[PDB]
């Protein structure tokens, strides 16, 4: 997905955190596929978000949470 | 009045968007029925018509918030399915005070 | 002629029996309404000069008292006071805004520090919000208001996607166009679009596919099959003769829409018969003015002339880099120049390899600068008791510390009762002191207009206190172990941030769009984007420095 | 443990000299110092024995801080980088960007922070002290620490009479091998250990002779003994038991359900040593808007006590009013006027779900029985008993009966126990005896404190408190940091009944106070000093006469008469059409003739039915001007 | 000098230390009020000739919007 | 409230004009009590509070007319 389809909501209480520490950084595809395989191993997590920490890579796992705006033009 | 479904179950189940009742319903009725759909869905998903999830607790934006029904005096809040969807406090206070306090004592 | 949605003929004379009309877009109509408002609030001011109407007439109009020309001993329509009175009666709120803009325009136009004073337009008041359209007439996905500093994001035709509002930010808002919104809607909650709206089947519902720019891709695929779709909005491109393989090019179906009078651009597209792309030189059927376009007829802004066949030849065949297409624009005819899309500015002085990523989208202003002066430029000309200029940075530090001790570097302003602080000092003292205030540090709740920031900064709080402290009395730093002088320009001027580029150097730039982020293959050094040196490589935007690669120098 | 500033201050105090060094907390000299009523101040360097070299009479306008003093010393290498205010930045770097470290606004370097380049997550004082206690520093009980690296306002050394002698047991070692979660099991494993709690400074220094309380572990019967270990004693529920018991004991003391902030400590220190300037506080625990010195210089400060440099007035009240609130809404409405052709009242999801719903209405107004101070006391109670949303969540998903809630939060129905002065706080430095001064010179009224404590005890048994606290958990975090901020905001939204038009500009005075008449769209009305229109004052034409003293008194007396028994009657003043007092204002059988603004005339008190000859307002003004002129005739020269 | 019934000094400069004032009658005061109205409605017309004020100013005054000289960039 | 005569018999017998209750009553009360005096006098003279004589039947001018009391519904 793209960052334009995201609403920030810090009140969610159904999420997990996982740091991956690397100073001399590996290929970002490797840690990306590792976190995707980690969510693939489980069944409850449906959304995986990767963010670049200064000393690590933060993988955040969420259940499917959406905010829908319904109107007479477009949902 | 030709229908058998009254206005609350008209709006909650969303009659104005039906293909059968195509042009019979106005536009503001079609928006209000969408808001009442969102209320009933948010209830039967989470348990609170203001929030779609049990854990999100984001501020509602689609309509005005629906207050809880505290049973004592000073509250007893209820939603009104009007165009603006306002909040009120007393529903039939004189009539239910007659039918509960007085006439039950007269019955005994 | 052109018509409204509800069967109403728009304002404008009917087109000639063999003459193509043009209908404005959704954004263009609203821009015409805003220009109508500006014209009316100018004509009220022009009436106010001529003294043609009494002062209490509008008070009677507001109170509801309406006197006709017969009641005042007048011919029935010799003074057009009826239309002037009806101007204040096409609404309440529109009338109050008309009165406010008229009062402002009259008082400023007749007191813009005139011939009896200096001038220079110190107030420099910005007009109302006029919407910014696309090249064709559709709404731009981000609208920015220069007066306050808001930059919200609109829908396809209306406005204000809720929650998308931002105020005084360095980063441009990233909100999706009409394709990507429906794309994420179809991917997330399966709210797909319909191929044909009359009576669809579940085979007719598709999740749309967008390009990297944002527009619709050419071939949409559903469960039933594939078809060709209009790139602007997602309806069936050729509802009569749709073909999956080798779908028709834009020029041919556009011309078919023009001749069938379903689309009104005002002209007929004369495209190339070879590939179906646009020939460079489409123009009006009445020969008149002619121009040049990029692909999809996007109207190169700098080439429209009344001369026959404006020369817009293809440039020299080698390109500065193997990326062939210049992003957002083209080179028109080093015998040629570079011109790009509407509402975009070339960061480079030619408007010598001309870079592909050479123009971006301009942003609002970000810093406000003012300056003050002293006569300690040279030691023997003032009472510093020295004749040495070898150390002067220590004096700069001492003056800055004395200043920030006496306020003067953290302006305090009220917000609904409670005070807030805004820093205005970083290496100001040079003597010359230069207060440079960052707009992002100032909130939107306090100082809600840029001119309010100018009033609060040049006013009593900072620049009123400074001149009072210097000219009356002295604050003389001892240094035992300053000279007063006029500044010749004691006024605000806006400027971009450290990483960006100030494109229109005239501070009188309307619509407040003078800051452009420094592009991909360049670095900002002296408020100018210099292309990166040969041995180095740059991959950020607004990066301030360029990075070398060891492998493959 | 006393700093050089404190010992210099006490030595000058014991000599009864003309000068004592003014000494702010964290053992630091104030950058401005004066003699005791000597009226010639000066600005002093870092060690307090210095002088800027030019002592002016009265307060100096401003002067350089320790940052700028050290900087001017080094210029006249390494450059000490400082912020706008007088405090060293938490990252200090060399002038070449090769080495950076952390300081604590006094200069000495934290040992571990020295490294190449810029550091991230600079440790603060609590983490430094808590790590030092694992490196051999004497006290082996880790001080109680917040979520960030900051000391809790209320701390507990928690160990006394270890092996029959009074010192601190090795608590950081003690907690780990023996898992205690239950007070009865704790005394079974470790008897004769009683919790010694107090409250601390900003640096964590224990307050002198105040709050040194001891608590007995025997009384409490434990609830919530089905949870895992929380990895830190500060995260154990026993620490909340001790903190709630300590705060409940200090509720009847000091009039406040908290340890006092920086304002009260500075004010008490200034009053005790007799400093020429004492800060002026208020109920919540912040510096007041106007803070003058003893006679001459009056000026305004922020919430941290730093002087706003451009408001020193020298005798005149500077009047940086927080009630001065027009210009914001004025320029907001003016900006909304000039948009195009397209703080606040209250946060949006609060008024409909809290105030109008009927949740705060029994909380503060249903039993609003002489509780002017008790609303701030209730804010402190909500902030202190529930310090985080998670603990309130746990308390609300365990306690299914509101009757038992006080048994699970406080010390086993401790509250009625501290309603009748039962003893669990023996052997402490506060008390030993019984208008009345407090622990820090607070004005105490014991029956108000006990009545409010019983009211809070009764309120904590209410299920509507449980529902309100569910709703207060459900608020988003951006509106309010803690539950006390939620409680403050829901009090603030009681007067947020404002749905104004977009373009109503509020006209207001040159100094910015609201004009007495506000007009829009052909209507006009009277407003008070706050932005609420007076009910019924809206007029169709324009220019309403705003009501005088007589009309406000008549409305107030009529409204108060509306809730009173039948035969009882009160004094309702009778006014003219324009609003002046009627010349004879009469009561039960005694008619007196008033002069003006409700002030009775002596010598005219008489029975009803006797005809009067009370003077006209001409003779009233004749008397007033006659007295004015004979007083002015008594002029000295 | 002359005074109103409710102890208010009427408009007019105070008479000289030895100079007799004159106070208007009940009718004469009302005639002075009518002449005041005539003078004001003449001075509004004289202002209207000189084009010294904008046309929409009185509309803003009627609607309740009052802009001071500072808001219009004026002394 | 210090009096024992209530408001109707205060106004009808005309307490506000008494020399005993000299300044205790407002001016509009003094006019209203005069109107109520005229009502009660017109009643006890003729029989109808609108007319002072049984034979005059001129239109009342001092106050608003006092309608009769028809006993049925609607009146
Ligand atoms: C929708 O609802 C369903 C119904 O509840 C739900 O399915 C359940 O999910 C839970 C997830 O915890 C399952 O519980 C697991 O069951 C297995 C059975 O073998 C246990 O072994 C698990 O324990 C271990 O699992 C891993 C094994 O390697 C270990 O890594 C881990 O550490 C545990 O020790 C665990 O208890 C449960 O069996 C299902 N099914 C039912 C019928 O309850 C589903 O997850 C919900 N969500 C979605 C998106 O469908
Ligand atoms: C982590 O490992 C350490 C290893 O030292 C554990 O410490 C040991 O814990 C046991 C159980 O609490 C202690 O036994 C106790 O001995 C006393 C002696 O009088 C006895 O009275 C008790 O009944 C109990 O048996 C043991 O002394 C202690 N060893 C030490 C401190 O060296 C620790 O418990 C482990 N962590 C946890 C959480 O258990
Ligand atoms: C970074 O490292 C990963 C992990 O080795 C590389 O991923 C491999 O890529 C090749 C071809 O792209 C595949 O055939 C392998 O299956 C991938 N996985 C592994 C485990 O080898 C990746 O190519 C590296 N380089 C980058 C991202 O530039
Ligand atoms: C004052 O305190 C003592 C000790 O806390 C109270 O004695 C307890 O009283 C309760 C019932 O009132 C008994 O159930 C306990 O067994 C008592 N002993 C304890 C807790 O050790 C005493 O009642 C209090 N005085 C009052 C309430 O007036
Ligand atoms: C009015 O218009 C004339 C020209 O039409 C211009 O010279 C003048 O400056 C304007 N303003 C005033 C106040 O007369
Ligand atoms: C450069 O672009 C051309 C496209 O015309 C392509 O054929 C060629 O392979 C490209 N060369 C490199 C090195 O990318
Ligand atoms: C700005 O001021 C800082 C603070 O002393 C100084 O270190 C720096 O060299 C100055 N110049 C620039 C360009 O940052
Ligand atoms: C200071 O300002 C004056 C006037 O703006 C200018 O002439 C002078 O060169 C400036 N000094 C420096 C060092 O730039
Ligand atoms: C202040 O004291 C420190 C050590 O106590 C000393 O190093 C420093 O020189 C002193 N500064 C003075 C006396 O100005
Ligand atoms: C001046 O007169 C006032 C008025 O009684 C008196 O209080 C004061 O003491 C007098 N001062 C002197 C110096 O006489
Ligand atoms: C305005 O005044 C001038 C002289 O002051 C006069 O000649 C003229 O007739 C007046 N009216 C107009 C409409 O100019």
């Amino acid at each position: 997905l793209a960052l334009s389809s995201v609403v920030v909501d810090p009140s969610i209480r159904h999420f997990d955190v996982a740091h991956v520490s690397t100073a001399a950084t590996s290929n970002f595809s490797a840690v990306r596929d590792l976190c995707l395989s980690e969510c693939s191993q489980h069944e409850a997590c449906l959304i995986t978000t990767l963010q670049t920490q200064p000393g690590a890579v933060r993988c955040m796992f969420y259940a499917d949470t959406q905010s829908c705006t319904h109107s007479l033009q477009g949902q | 009045g030709s229908l058998e479904l009254l206005a609350d179950v008209q709006f909650a189940l969303g009659l104005p968007f039906y293909p059968a009742y195509e042009g019979q319903f106005s536009l503001e009725e079609k928006s209000l029925s969408l808001k009442i759909m969102q209320y009933f869905s948010h209830f039967i998903r989470s348990g609170n018509p203001n929030y779609p999830y049990e854990f999100s607790r984001k501020v509602p934006t689609f309509a005005t918030p629906w207050p809880d029904f505290v049973p004592r005096a000073g509250g007893e809040n209820y939603k009104e399915f009007s165009e603006l969807l306002p909040n009120r406090q007393g529903l039939k206070k004189a009539d239910c005070s007659f039918w509960s306090k007085y006439i039950s004592s007269l019955k005994t | 002629w052109c018509v409204d949605e509800a069967g109403q003929e728009l304002e404008g004379m009917r087109s000639e029996p063999s003459k193509l009309p043009t209908c404005p877009g959704s954004c263009e109509e609203a821009k015409l309404r805003v220009l109508q408002f500006i014209r009316e609030t100018e004509e009220i001011v022009s009436a106010s000069n001529s003294s043609r109407f009494p002062l209490g007439e509008s008070f009677l109009v507001a109170k509801g008292i309406r006197l006709r020309n017969e009641d005042l001993g007048l011919p029935p329509l010799f003074p057009p006071r009826e239309a002037f009175a009806e101007q204040f009666l096409r609404g309440s709120d529109y009338a109050i805004r008309l009165a406010a803009q008229s009062t402002l325009s009259f008082y400023q136009r007749r007191r813009f520090s005139p011939d009896d004073s200096a001038g220079a337009s110190a107030l420099l008041r910005s007009g109302p919000y006029m919407p910014q359209c696309d090249a064709f007439g559709s709404w731009e996905p981000v609208q920015c208001h220069a007066g306050t500093g808001h930059c919200w994001c609109v829908d396809e035709k209306g406005g204000f996607i809720p929650g998308s509002l931002t105020a005084r930010s360095l980063q441009i808002p990233q909100c999706p166009t009409t394709c990507e919104k429906s794309r994420t809607s179809g991917l997330l909650s399966s709210w797909k679009q319909a191929r044909s709206q009359e009576n669809p089947s579940p085979k007719d519902l598709f999740v749309p596919a967008c390009l990297e720019t944002g527009e619709y891709a050419r071939l949409q695929a559903s469960g039933a099959g594939t078809w060709c779709v209009d790139p602007a909005s997602g309806e069936e491109l050729r509802p009569g003769s749709s073909s999956s393989a080798q779908c028709p090019s834009l020029c041919n179906v556009l011309k078919s829409g023009v001749l069938s009078r379903r689309v009104s651009p005002g002209y007929v597209p004369a495209c190339r018969a070879e590939d179906g792309g646009f020939s460079p030189v489409q123009c009006d059927q009445a020969q008149g003015s002619c121009w040049c376009v990029m692909d999809s007829g996007e109207e190169v802004p700098g080439t429209r002339v009344t001369g026959g066949q404006p020369a817009c030849e293809s440039p020299r065949c080698p390109l500065p880099f193997n990326a062939s297409e210049v992003v957002g624009g083209t080179i028109l005819c080093q015998q040629c120049q570079l011109l790009c899309r509407q509402g975009s500015w070339s960061v480079f002085p030619p408007g010598q390899l001309p870079q592909p990523r050479a123009c971006q989208r301009p942003q609002l202003w970000q810093t406000i600068q003012t300056q003050g002066h002293f006569q300690l430029q040279l030691p023997p000309g003032k009472m510093c008791s020295a004749d040495y200029a070898d150390l002067l940075q220590t004096f700069q530090v001492f003056i800055l510390d004395e200043l920030t001790a006496r306020g003067f570097c953290q302006i305090q302003v009220k917000t609904f009762g409670t005070l807030v602080s805004i820093p205005v000092c970083n290496n100001s003292s040079v003597v010359n002191v230069t207060w440079k205030s960052r707009l992002e540090d100032i909130p939107v709740a306090s100082l809600p207009d840029l001119h309010d920031i100018e009033r609060a900064l040049v006013g009593k709080d900072l620049l009123g206190r400074f001149t009072d402290l210097i000219q009356s009395g002295s604050f003389q730093l001892h240094l035992d172990s300053q000279g007063d002088h006029f500044g010749t320009s004691p006024r605000t001027w806006f400027g971009c941030s450290e990483g960006f580029y100030q494109v229109l150097t005239s501070e009188a730039s309307q619509d407040g769009l003078g800051c452009v982020k420094c592009p991909e293959g360049s670095y900002s050094q002296d408020e100018e984007c210099i292309p990166c040196p040969v041995g180095f490589y740059q991959e950020q935007a607004g990066s301030l420095a360029c990075v070398p690669c060891p492998v493959g120098r | 443990p006393l700093r050089p500033c404190e010992l210099q201050r006490e030595t000058a105090f014991l000599k009864q000299a003309d000068y004592v060094p003014q000494c702010a907390e964290d053992g630091s000299f104030q950058t401005v110092q004066c003699q005791n009523d000597g009226r010639s101040c000066w600005c002093v360097g870092a060690n307090g024995s210095e002088v800027l070299g030019s002592r002016q009479p009265g307060r100096p306008v401003a002067c350089l801080s320790f940052c700028q003093l050290q900087k001017q010393q080094i210029l006249l290498s390494y450059l000490p980088q400082c912020q706008d205010s007088g405090d060293y930045a938490p990252v200090q770097c060399d002038v070449q960007q090769v080495q950076c470290w952390c300081v604590d606004a006094e200069g000495m370097e934290v040992y571990g922070t020295r490294q190449l380049g810029r550091p991230k997550r600079c440790p603060r004082s609590c983490e430094i002290r808590n790590r030092r206690l694992l490196h051999g520093v004497g006290d082996k009980s880790p001080p109680q620490c917040s979520a960030e690296g900051e000391f809790m306002p209320v701390q507990c050394k928690f160990v006394n009479t270890t092996d029959m002698m009074i010192f601190d047991l090795v608590h950081s070692y003690n907690r780990f091998p023996d898992a205690f979660v239950t007070f009865s099991s704790f005394q079974r494993r470790f008897p004769e250990v009683s919790g010694y709690c107090h409250c601390a400074d900003s640096q964590g220094r224990e307050l002198a002779e105040t709050g040194l309380e001891l608590l007995l572990d025997e009384i409490y019967d434990t609830i919530f003994a089905g949870l895992d270990l929380p990895s830190t004693f500060t995260e154990t529920t026993l620490y909340r038991i001790l903190q709630r018991r300590f705060l409940a004991v200090q509720s009847v003391i000091s009039g406040r359900f908290r340890c006092p902030t920086k304002c009260e400590v500075e004010r008490f220190t200034a009053t005790s040593f007799g400093h020429p300037y004492v800060p002026s506080c208020r109920r919540n625990g912040d510096y007041q808007a106007v803070q003058c010195q003893t006679e001459g210089p009056c000026w305004c400060v922020d919430a941290q006590g730093k002087e706003m440099h451009g408001t020193r007035q020298q005798g005149e009240p500077p009047s940086c009013a927080e009630g001065q609130s027009c210009a914001s809404e004025r320029q907001q409405a003016l900006s909304r006027l000039y948009f195009g052709t397209s703080a606040t009242s209250c946060p949006p999801t609060i008024k409909e779900l809290f105030v109008d719903s009927g949740l705060l209405r029994p909380m503060v107004e249903g039993q609003s029985q002489q509780f002017s101070v008790s609303e701030n006391l209730l804010k402190e109670a909500i902030r202190a008993i529930f310090p985080s949303r998670g603990l309130a969540r746990l308390a609300l998903q365990f306690t299914t009966n509101p009757k038992r809630l006080q048994q699970n939060l406080f010390g086993g129905k401790f509250l009625v126990n501290v309603g009748q002065f039962n003893l669990s706080g023996a052997l402490g430095t506060r008390g030993t005896f019984n208008p009345t001064v407090g622990s820090f010179g607070f004005e105490i009224n014991l029956q108000e404190n006990q009545n409010a404590l019983k009211f809070l005890a009764s309120l904590l048994e209410l299920p509507e408190f449980l529902l309100f606290l569910q709703h207060a958990i459900s608020v988003p975090e951006d509106v309010a940091r803690d539950l006390g901020d939620v409680m403050e905001t829901v009090l603030s939204s009681q007067t947020c009944e404002q749905t104004p038009e977009r373009l109503f500009v509020p006209s207001c005075t040159t100094e910015g106070s609201y004009e007495d008449v506000q007009c829009f769209s052909g209507e006009c009305w009277c407003v008070n000093s706050w932005g609420k229109e007076l009910p019924g004052s809206r007029v169709r034409g324009g220019q309403p006469r705003c009501p005088t003293d007589c009309e406000k008194q008549r409305a107030r007396m009529q409204s108060l008469m509306g809730s009173q028994p039948a035969g009882s009657t009160l004094f309702v003043p009778a006014c003219t059409s324009e609003g002046h007092f009627l010349p004879v204002q009469c009561f039960n059988s005694e008619c007196y003739c008033v002069d003006a603004e409700g002030q009775a005339i002596p010598g005219t008190r008489s029975a009803i039915g006797k005809p009067k000859k009370c003077p006209t307002p001409c003779q009233l003004q004749s008397e007033q001007a006659f007295l004015r002129t004979v007083q002015a005739l008594l002029s000295n020269s």
